[PDB]
């Protein structure tokens, strides 16, 4: 009954939440109207984690949708499965963000913060044992970066004992959809370091890689990219919603994957994932799930796991399976790829096992990795920031809305400090 | 627990998806994506005809 | 990065016609604040239009 | 766009028997297929281990 | 409710307005009498008109435009034409005498008589709206009302409205083609208001659009109608991200932030480039890569200056129609790995990609083919300084021995204004060349 | 996934392109208005057209060819004739003044007016490609557009598309039969673009094809249409391995690596067998041994040249039709045992075999009979120095008197071109002599 | 247990292994759809040597398909048993080798080798008791001569003790079909001699002669050749795949046939081979099988064993026979012509008698001979190599891709060393 409240900041965060709530509603049997139409009694047993009971059989998702432009809210409200949200959590402004971190953090967005905190405090009061907060947003945008980071700061100030996790779609230098992505990502990572408890880095280049070279998919667009992140979210949170032989909540994940407080940027994965032609040739077993889960072509961050050392690894399995083969696979991956695992942490791998698979599957797996290769993406963002910051290009937009260059220098210095910390703990010896 | 260590467990098993219209494949099993343009051939043919007539 | 976000069928390009033109990275040179205090960028950031 | 969908999502004709990727397997298989010949086994020394 | 006010100053503004509100009405289903049946609306449109037209509550869709011209000829041709009942009579404003290709007669005398009336109409159209995004100003630098009166008007909008974004679709004199003699003077004198009273300053060249019409649409004898139709297509492709759905749809200030690096640099090029006749469109794919390469081909630009002598600084793509982002990303990668396209060093990522789920609409009797994919590319290059320098030399050749200056002096405008405008032009040119190096 | 870009320059190039694309449309079953019906392509895949044709947005197929000429006669014949809707109008580029049998006029005066346009069209046709085998440049050495403009085009192509292969098919003058007086000058001047800007040069000879059509096709008065059909059969047999499936498939890179021993040595001799007629096809059984022995006879060669006085350095057998890879080895053994083929001492295995399971198609109104099997033999032989020595003799006969030089000098060519070109060809035939010994 | 990873490189290797999988699936009862529909449990008890179990009766062969052109992928899917392969194992580049060893090894094979090593690690770490790697390819091409030997190298220095055997369709002067065959063969034999453990050395000339003289076959084509080679590949592992009186797998074959490490170049032979005209004149006996084995026309290498000395002989018999007859028939073929056997290796014949003959046959027999006549093939390749390399013909194609002519010098010199080693070990006395 540990309640989790959801936040969807920005267009990307709102669409990811839109996919997330329908995968959760298919897992728990709730139709688009709100009524539970499931068959098993285990579905409507921990429904209070995400669903508040309204009048009748209606179950309202405990989610707050935040934006500044009304377009994405209108899309999610008029699309299919859009009438299940309460029509008071749709909090939005009427101006825009303009892909401006200052418009997300200091003006425009800061006026909406009081109303967002009002509805979030109401949704938190509706709980009984709220475990923490989850946020879906994208770095490199407008309200996804600035308004999301401001919301994280205010919520951390108000409830400084709760598990805060963000899902943080980071920019990539290869998809390149926005010029000021280095500014927004650099200014948002600095806020994400000292406020959140855990951050699951999502990258669009790796999402397109796992959409093209794994699932073929011809034309994947944004729906598949949000679907994969939503499935990862459900696989992470499944141990609070369903029972199992070896359970692990978000605090257990945070304890067993954060060795030092400034180390919480994670590499997610989900690995029943095969194409139409290879469905019949693939046999769904625990070694197959473990192999696809530890494959470097299956991560949703743009990293190469073989380019660094795995500090911690956690696998959340779902389905009826042998704990013996689960354990010996989690040990076999370490004994073969012992060079990609760090030496001063013996048995870097946490195992969680749930007994309820996702609806339509017989077994599933979810990867969370804390490898020291995320310094590659952070170094790319830092070098792009300094490349377009040496000549102070596109900086009048940010400095005309109440932000000094001292904040830019502090963000760059702290993010290089984070990179140096990751490199130091990668290159640290055993004894 | 014989279903969990049966020697013929793979013999008595279904792959994941079987066909294009599997009732198991919903929005949670993620063996069914909307990106698979199964109607893409018909849509492309419609576009060829429509450009031709225009 | 070795991740390939592009589709399978990729059209030809100058990298396949002539060759790969990637050069290297210059070592860094002057530091960030000295690079900021150069004339025809600091002047542009200092001087602002009435509309701005 | 158009008020009415030209090709509705429900009125689609999926392939049927074994589904194959058109991204890596470009050519399709028209499959009433010729299976190879089967040499009939020797009736008394086909499968008889010396132990049995 | 993401409203924008369209102000069309001069004969070139008014004719662009005629070719542009025709496209807007035919895109949003507005009849020339002012009603939406149901059929000609975009599916799920309902209120999608509500950035160009306003309900009267009874069905009338009054456009959010101010047509201004000191000469009462072309505006009364609007008042007589097919969109007679579409426009409110106060939206179409005339004087008595035109400025006669004179910036002084447009800015100090004559034109200083109806600027307050135009501003009152703009204020009425502004407080009728609730979510005003900005003002799109259409005029020319040929001279008179399009330069002097548009200078005065855009100046007073700049000092009044402030935070509203003032886009300019200015018509520029060509390197060799010119319909008047005093165009260099009238174009030098108005650079201050495009320089310090405009947030973005898209410019088009009549000779460049002539060349595009002759090569692409197979019209050996094009005209101002086809030119204004192409300009209207550009503006529609720009503004459709405020009207219809899309994945990464932009909202004016979004591509301003992703386009201008510095406040002084707000003069980009605008290329709509699936531009083709129907017979030639019968023999091409017109795919995403094709319509992306056509933008960077230095023969489909609407200003006669090839960007191969300069460096790109920020390119904003505005895609329309069945354009999945998986093809746009491959097209952007091909553009980045192209030889001749050179980006500036301090802009590592320089592509603001936006996609709208709405293919372009086609006017009957039009010259463009009915494609399903569109690109409007707004690129900030260090190559518009070529046009600036051509203007500068054509101005200096005249100001060396002071031709036609008595017309400007005898109607206000003390002699130092020419030198001051020349000096700020030289400052802007210096800024662009030092950015390019 | 394979593509080859065809560039047809000159009148001979345009007419060879007409016959060649008639042959390709017949082979791939494309109607002259551009539509492929029933999409089966027996003996090959569905994408078998992709080497030579590309899909459009309307379901039509457009060829990947560019027909350039400095004279509007033959290009207008293409644009008026039956293959009118097949070609893209931008692919058929023509000028106003032809080069008038002048290498200087084609290379320095008139070619530098549409060189940019042909490069842009080649850039579009190459950007719409997914795997590029190379370019096929069809031209004549007789002079003018086919020499000077072809030289300029290949000089630009060598620096732009450095990695891509560039095969050329050039019409070489006969020892006696000739139609131009300045063509020795043009042929000497065009050697440099075939030695430093070409990867393989198939040289064909009008007299040799005349003799072939006289003694084998049984027609007393063949013409350029017949010559171009037989020339097009060569390139169809070359690209058969790219298009249709077969046992041994040889693409252009494998072809060049197995053909040319040295970078300067890239001038082979082409021949085809059978070239039999319909009445003569009744009286003999055309098998692999007969067609291979016919290919090595010094009468079916398509350069007036005896290869029995030279040494074969490498040979590419290209079988096409009812060919089993054991009859091939039998024929190769018989050829290796028989005497008049003398192989060079540094090539023990001198044969590269490509077998394709698709019989050659018959053109209605043609002369070649429908045959079970055929073979194209492409041999690098040290005997082409005889033809180049004949050319050097004919050039030095006139350059001593310095006739027809004022035209080239007035059009812009410096007189040192003739000296360095004759020196280059003399050193090149010395290179073949040294390679042979 | 005792798993074999099959790899097929190039067009010739792909076609030969396709016929091999047809033969193996016919022997094991696997249908062209992949399901098992056999008649006895002996076909199922050792199915995991070449196959992986999937859901249902599906069996996926443990094969890796490599070529640098996509047309081979269509040519291998055009056959029966073409859909049994996993689509993830179809690793094909989009280009073409161009009959260039440097292209296959240094420029574009280097871009494909990482993916092939990834899929072979896929097919190798799933095996509990992985025994060896088999590779079928042709020297003379660009992918078999290039990419194939590169694969031999990476598989070697990733797996030390696993038995590597290559089947190696070597070139021939009489078949020819390619000018740069001496260059490719000379450059590939260096990686063959240092990184393999058993090389079987088939050529097209002896294959034509076998399909031509003792089988008649007016149209011999390539399918019959691949059938003969595939029958040999099945006969060299029938003791691994089926029970028998004497068992000798690949490790025992490598022990009993390799006296010294650079002497592992064998010649194969499979000998229930008669024409259909001569078919009714047979006795169908073990002496007939042994005699038609040791006949010097059924060797699948053009080397004449009469012009050489047999170091070791292996005979894998298959069917129901008597050990006394087998031992007598492989003892008298030493005692009679003992002058063709080395004196310093006494009783240099090892026999392995299985119990399950191939489907449709009563008895079969596979001959492997480590004769010292392989120097004939090597000397023909050398005498064709030294004519081209003297005038440096076709050398710019190889040397424009980073390669040096000292590499050709090493290839020729080390091959001459191999020839001299074979000559010294055939002319060495007892004492
Ligand atoms: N593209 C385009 N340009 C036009 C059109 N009409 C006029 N122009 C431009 O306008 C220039 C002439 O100046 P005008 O715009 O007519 O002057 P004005 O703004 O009407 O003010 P007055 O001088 O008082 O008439 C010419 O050089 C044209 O380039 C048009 O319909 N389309
Ligand atoms: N085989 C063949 N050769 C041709 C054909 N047409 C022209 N030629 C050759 O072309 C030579 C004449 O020069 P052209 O090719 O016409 O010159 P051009 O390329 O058109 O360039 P200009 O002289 O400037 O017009 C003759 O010697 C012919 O050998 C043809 O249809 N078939
Ligand atoms: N995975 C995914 N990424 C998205 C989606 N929508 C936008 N993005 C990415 O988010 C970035 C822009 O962030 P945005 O959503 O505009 O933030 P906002 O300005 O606060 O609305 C772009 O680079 C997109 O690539 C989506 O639906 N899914
Ligand atoms: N036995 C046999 N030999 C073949 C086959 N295919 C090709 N070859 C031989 O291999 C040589 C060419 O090798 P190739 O297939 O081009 O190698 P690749 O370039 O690596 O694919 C030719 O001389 C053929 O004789 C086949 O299916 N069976
Ligand atoms: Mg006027
Ligand atoms: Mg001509």
């Amino acid at each position: 009954m540990r309640e989790i409240v959801h936040m969807q900041a920005g267009q990307c965060g709102n669409q990811i939440g839109a996919k997330f709530w329908e995968v959760i509603s298919d897992e728990h049997g709730i139709d688009p109207t709100g009524t539970y139409h499931g068959d098993s009694d285990l579905q409507l047993e921990r429904i209070n984690v995400y669903y508040n009971e309204a009048t009748g059989g209606k179950y309202v998702p405990r989610a707050v949708l935040v934006d500044l432009e009304p377009g994405t809210m209108d899309s999610v409200r008029s699309g299919p499965f859009g009438q299940i949200f309460r029509p008071d959590n749709f909090v939005f402004g009427q101006s825009g963000a303009g892909n401006n971190w200052a418009k997300g953090h200091y003006t425009e967005g800061a006026e909406l913060v009081d109303s967002v905190l009002d509805v979030v405090r109401k949704e938190a009061e509706s709980c009984d044992c709220l475990q923490g907060f989850q946020l879906t947003h994208s770095l490199g945008g407008g309200t996804g970066s600035g308004m999301g980071t401001l919301l994280i700061s205010k919520i951390r100030e108000e409830y400084p004992d709760r598990i805060m996790n963000t899902f943080s779609v980071v920019p990539s230098p290869k998809v390149s959809d926005t010029v000021v992505e280095p500014y927004n990502a650099t200014l948002s990572v600095h806020q994400l370091v000292e406020n959140t408890d855990e951050t699951y880095c999502i990258d669009n280049e790796a999402l397109y890689d796992i959409c093209f070279r794994t699932l073929k998919l011809t034309t994947p667009t944004y729906g598949d990219l949000n679907h994969l992140v939503s499935a990862t979210m459900s696989g992470v949170t499944t141990c609070l919603r369903f029972p199992g032989q070896l359970n692990a909540d978000l605090r257990k994940l945070a304890v067993n994957m954060v060795p030092f407080p400034r180390l919480h940027f994670f590499m997610p994965g989900f690995a029943p994932l095969t194409s139409r032609g290879s469905q019949q040739y693939r046999a769904l077993t625990v070694p197959e799930l473990t192999q696809q889960m530890f494959d470097a072509k299956n991560m949703m961050a743009a990293c190469d796991p073989r380019h660094g050392r795995y500090l911690t690894v956690a696998a959340i399995f779902r389905g009826r399976m042998s704990m013996k083969e689960v354990d010996e696979q989690m040990l076999n991956v370490q004994n073969k790829n012992s060079s990609y695992f760090v030496e001063w942490i013996p048995n870097n791998v946490k195992t969680a096992v749930c007994d309820i698979p996702p609806r339509g599957l017989k077994m599933s797996a979810t990867f969370i990795g804390n490898s020291t290769a995320i310094q590659e993406l952070f170094k790319r963002i830092s070098e792009q920031f300094t490349a377009m910051f040496r000549r102070k290009a596109f900086l009048h937009w940010y400095t005309g809305e109440g932000m000094d260059e001292m904040e830019f220098t502090e963000a760059e210095s702290n993010m290089n400090d984070l990179v140096s910390e990751y490199q130091q703990y990668q290159d640290a010896t055993a004894e | 627990e014989w279903d969990l260590y049966d020697p013929e467990a793979k013999k008595k098993d279904k792959p994941a998806r079987v066909s294009d219209d599997d009732p198991r494949c919903g929005p949670s099993s993620i063996q069914k994506f909307d990106g698979e343009d199964l109607g893409g051939k018909e849509r492309k043919k419609l576009m060829e005809e429509q450009m031709r007539e225009w | 990065s070795n991740r390939d976000p592009y589709p399978f069928e990729k059209l030809e390009n100058d990298t396949s016609f002539f060759g790969t033109n990637e050069t290297q990275k210059m070592p860094y040179g002057e530091p960030t604040h000295i690079a900021q205090t150069k004339d025809p960028w600091q002047r542009l950031n200092s001087t602002c239009t009435l509309a701005s | 766009g158009t008020k009415h969908n030209p090709l509705p999502k429900g009125a689609e004709i999926h392939q049927r028997a074994p589904m194959v990727d058109e991204m890596v397997f470009k050519t399709a298989i028209k499959e009433p297929a010729r299976w190879p010949e089967r040499f009939k086994r020797v009736p008394h020394a086909g499968m008889k281990t010396t132990m049995t | 409710m993401r409203e924008c006010i369209s102000i069309h100053v001069g004969q070139a503004g008014v004719q662009i307005g005629n070719a542009c509100w025709e496209l807007y009405c035919l895109e949003h289903g507005i009849q020339p009498d002012g009603q939406m049946p149901s059929d000609k609306t975009i599916g799920g449109g309902d209120d999608s008109f509500n950035t160009f037209f306003s309900e009267t509550g009874a069905g009338k869709h009054v456009p959010r435009a101010v047509f201004v011209d000191l000469e009462p000829t072309v505006v009364d041709e609007v008042r007589t034409g097919t969109y007679r009942q579409l426009f409110h009579p106060e939206q179409l404003i005339t004087g008595k005498e035109d400025a006669a290709n004179n910036y002084a007669r447009g800015h100090y005398t004559i034109g200083k008589e109806i600027v307050d009336l135009v501003l009152d109409r703009i204020r009425k159209l502004a407080d009728q709206c609730t979510g005003l995004q900005g003002f799109l100003i259409f005029h020319s630098f040929g001279g008179g009302t399009g330069s002097g009166f548009a200078s005065l008007l855009m100046e007073r909008l700049s000092v009044d409205y402030g935070k509203k974004s003032k886009l300019e679709f200015a018509i520029y004199p060509a390197p060799q083609i010119s319909t008047a003699v005093v165009e260099p003077y009238n174009t030098i004198l108005t650079t201050h208001t495009t320089l310090e009273h405009s947030d973005c300053a898209f410019m088009v060249d009549n000779e460049a659009i002539y060349d595009i019409c002759r090569r692409n649409l197979d019209i050996e004898r094009p005209t101002y109608t086809n030119l204004n139709r192409l300009i209207a297509q550009i503006v529609s492709s720009i503004t459709a991200s405020l009207r219809f759905d899309g994945a990464l749809n932009v909202d004016l200030t979004e591509f301003q932030t992703n386009l201008v690096p510095y406040p002084r640099i707000h003069f980009p090029l605008a290329t709509y480039a699936p531009v083709i006749s129907a017979e030639k469109a019968y023999h091409e794919q017109l795919s995403v890569a094709e319509i992306t390469n056509a933008c960077f081909e230095p023969a489909n630009q609407m200003v006669k200056c090839d960007p191969r002598h300069g460096k790109y600084m920020a390119c904003c793509m505005l895609y329309r129609g069945d354009v999945v982002p998986k093809d746009v990303n491959a097209a952007i990668a091909t553009i980045k790995t192209k030889r001749t396209i050179q980006f500036v060093d301090w802009c590592p990522t320089g592509f603001k990609v936006g996609i709208n789920y709405q293919p372009p609409t086609v006017v009957p009797g039009g010259d463009l083919a009915k494609v399903q994919r569109a690109v409007c590319m707004l690129s900030n290059t260090t190559a518009i300084a070529e046009a600036w320098a051509r203007l500068d030399h054509k101005f200096d050749l005249m100001y060396a021995k002071r031709a036609f200056v008595h017309w400007y002096v005898g109607e206000g405008m003390e002699e130092g204004e020419f030198s001051e405008a020349r000096e700020d032009l030289a400052a802007l040119e210096k800024d662009y060349e030092e950015v390019g190096v």
